[PDB]
RNA sequence: UUUUUUUUUUUUU
């Protein structure tokens, strides 16, 4: 339960046409235990 | 579901197609001259005897007609002719006794004159509770029947409360509700100084939609980039509720504001008790874009806060603005991307604009959108 | 006008306005209509 | 008796012993 | 039209207060017959009031200052009890048991002075046998009951069966 | 309508007051009056009344007035089966049970009290009785309809040759 | 925790 008041849940929600905003998250290297993100 | 449903004024129209409104006609119109300009100077007037003189003064008023006036389906005349107040609800006999009145036999006519703005009036200020206000507008009323009948004296005196139980009857809002529509197309009649008395009744539990179009206004962007720029799928639910094909909005001569008065809807799902996330985010974005309209909302709760707020300092400080520094311009597509890619703590200079949009704030009230901002953002 | 579509379902909505202030009207309907 | 009105009777008996 | 009968209970208190003292009872009825001459009571009542005052105008007593002082004689009245009157004015709207007070200035040619008037009419839901109005008259003063009851504005009618029942009311 | 409605008819009166009655006159007055507030039958008002007459007729005195001149009381009583004709219409159904009252007289000069026990009740018999008027002993002379109003009740010396019963306004 | 509501805003330009 302490995430949802860490990592809000930001991304995007309407989309004009063929638009949306995909999320670039591929890299591997954060790297530590630092917090994650999502819920 | 210890929570309520919701319906449409749409949805109203696809069963019957005439507003039912009962009311008495037995009585005289100077019976009942008699029976509300006493009762209300003992103060004891009934509720019936009121719709049914309200009927009895406002029936001899009409006007003309420019135009093509429809609405859910419904006609209202036709260009080139002439229409009363209650040409636009339907009317029917109520049944059952009645209870009796104090009469009297002395009653000059010109006395009509202002009366149903007294009564309109009392309406409207017993409405809110708070003396300030209450005897603000109760001595605006008084001011306004004084530039028509100068010499009209104060009824209903200040102790024993009435007219404050009328809100629960159905019949006189309906009339109320009329009789703003009525003389908010024609504006230019000499007798459009009733609608003092019946203005709150337009716009009445839609205060979802009154912050979406200030919103629209001071961003200064068309109403697809503003609904673009949300970022949360829990004011998308709203969104998604309150714009349906029917239910026909952008149509100034409709039955949609009076949904509430007029019995189409019981609970109008434009409310600011269920879009409470999507209330709270339209204004705090316009809490943070220097408005004036901001500081006294109400803040709503069994809403989680933590979500909200740093999706509304985004979106102010995009329209507010227009590493490499900032982008340009204003798109969400390419603001996810600095957003994303800078992790998710807002920067330095977002909280700095933060905190000297709201630096100075005179007045705060417990439960408002500016004690809330004043509290995180002033830190 | 312009399309925006939800993204999690694709489907179609149109943001209409509140429409809470008034409409205006050019002088050419009344000197077209009576 | 010139009146009308000027009580009737005092029905409470005084001509008594 | 036709006859219904209405049961409730009737309170009633009346004072007059006038100089040269009060010779014969024509006055009385010409006298009181105005205490309505500006009506602001709850219509619905007038007949009610408007018997009610006949009553009570009827038998009322002298003070005892009028016997032993003239220079201000006094007449009082008060009445209660409960009574079924019938009429055909109307339907009559529901009742309470509120009071009214009246009180007026009067002027009879050579009699001049004041009035006031306590009333009360309530209806009653009960099963009780009440009885007539009429009947609480005493019967020992004043003479016919047609032109009385017109000195009021009310009219009335004299089944030979039965007992008195209102027609309408002049006023 | 000559109506002739018949019926069996108890009555008992009594009468108590200080200063005793001289002049018949004086009784009937007193006696006039016994229904001052009537919470009876409403349909049994007239002939109560006409019952009352007889009452009138038949007052009696008693040993105790022997005894004493201070405590004046008079009884009275009568009963059996007769039948009238009135013109008021037609009578609801009337029932067998005893009916008692009893309240103060107040005629100046006599001041007391007066109790009356009526019980009038329908005869579903079929024979034939004699007139309720030509009951009494007390035929008295001409003035029968003055003694009458004098209570209250209206009568006939016309053509028709009897006493009917005819009106209300027994007050006035 | 009657009932809804959520600028102690509003005659109108």
């Amino acid at each position: 339960a302490y995430a949802v008041g860490s990592s809000a849940d930001l991304a995007q929600q309407f989309c004009v046409g063929d638009n949306k905003y995909t999320p670039d998250d591929s890299t591997g290297g954060l790297t530590t235990n630092a917090p994650p993100q999502g819920r | 579901a210890n929570e309520d449903p919701v319906e449409y004024p749409a949805d109203y129209f696809r069963k019957s197609k005439e507003i039912p409104l009962y009311i008495n006609t037995t009585k005289s119109l100077s019976d009942l001259r008699g029976y509300v300009y006493q009762g209300l100077k003992s103060g004891n007037v009934s509720i019936i005897h009121v719709n049914s003189y309200l009927y009895g003064a406002l029936k001899d008023i009409r006007g003309k007609l420019d135009k093509d006036w429809s609405s859910f389906g419904i006609n209202i005349g036709k260009a080139g002719d002439t229409i009363g107040i209650f040409d636009l609800v339907s009317l029917k006999a109520l049944d059952g006794v009645l209870p009796d009145g104090v009469s009297d036999a002395s009653r000059t006519s010109a006395d009509d004159k202002w009366l149903p703005l007294y009564l309109l009036g009392l309406y409207r200020v017993g409405r809110t509770q708070m003396p300030e206000y209450r005897k603000k507008l109760m001595d605006g009323l008084t001011n306004q029947c004084k530039m028509i009948n100068e010499q009209f004296e104060p009824l209903v005196p200040e102790g024993r409360d009435i007219f404050d139980v009328w809100g629960n009857d159905s019949n006189y809002t309906k009339i109320v509700a009329a009789v703003d529509m009525f003389f908010h197309m024609f504006k230019k009649h000499e007798c459009a100084s009733f609608r003092y008395g019946t203005i709150v009744s337009r716009f009445k539990d839609c205060a979802a939609l009154a912050t979406f179009g200030h919103l629209c206004k001071i961003t200064g962007m068309s109403t697809e980039d503003v609904t673009t720029w949300i970022l949360n799928r829990e004011v998308a639910d709203e969104m998604v509720q309150m714009m349906l094909p029917g239910q026909e909005i952008d149509k100034a001569d409709s039955y949609m504001p009076y949904l509430i008065d007029f019995g189409l809807s019981s609970k109008s799902p434009y409310s600011s008790v269920k879009n409470p996330a999507f209330h709270f985010w339209g204004q705090l974005t316009a809490l943070l874009l220097r408005s004036t309209r901001a500081r006294n909302a109400r803040q709503p709760d069994d809403i989680e806060y933590t979500s909200l707020t740093t999706a509304g300092l985004l979106y102010a400080y995009a329209v507010g603005s227009s590493t490499n520094a900032p982008p340009q311009g204003r798109d969400v597509v390419e603001w996810l991307g600095w957003f994303e890619d800078q992790n998710r703590k807002p920067t330095p200079d977002m909280m700095q604009y933060a905190k000297r949009a709201v630096m100075s704030l005179q007045g705060l009230r417990e439960k408002t959108i500016g004690k809330y901002a004043k509290s995180e953002f002033d830190k | 006008s312009v399309t925006v579509k939800r993204i999690i379902d694709n489907t179609v909505i149109v943001p209409k306005l509140p429409a809470n202030e008034d409409p205006v009207e050019y002088p050419a309907d009344y000197f077209r209509k009576s | 008796k010139s009146y009308f009105g000027v009580d009737e009777m005092d029905t409470y008996d005084p001509n008594q012993l | 039209n036709q006859l219904r009968y209405e049961k409730f209970f009737f309170t009633v208190k009346m004072t007059v207060r006038s100089n040269r003292p009060f010779r014969t009872y024509s006055d009385v009825a010409a006298a009181v017959s105005h205490w309505d001459h500006m009506y602001i009571g709850m219509a619905g009542k007038r007949p009610f009031y408007k018997i009610l005052a006949f009553l009570g105008s009827s038998n009322l007593k002298a003070t005892p200052a009028v016997l032993a002082d003239q220079g201000q004689p006094e007449y009082h009245a008060h009445c209660e009890g409960r009574a079924y009157l019938p009429h055909r004015m109307g339907k009559t709207p529901p009742m309470l048991n509120v009071p009214e007070h009246f009180r007026r200035p009067f002027n009879i040619g050579l009699y001049k002075g004041t009035i006031e008037l306590t009333m009360t009419i309530y209806d009653d839901e009960s099963l009780e046998a009440a009885p007539m109005i009429w009947d609480h008259f005493n019967s020992s003063k004043f003479s016919d009951f047609r032109e009385k009851a017109l000195m009021f504005g009310l009219i009335v009618e004299k089944k030979a069966s039965g007992a008195w029942v209102l027609d309408s009311i002049s006023h």
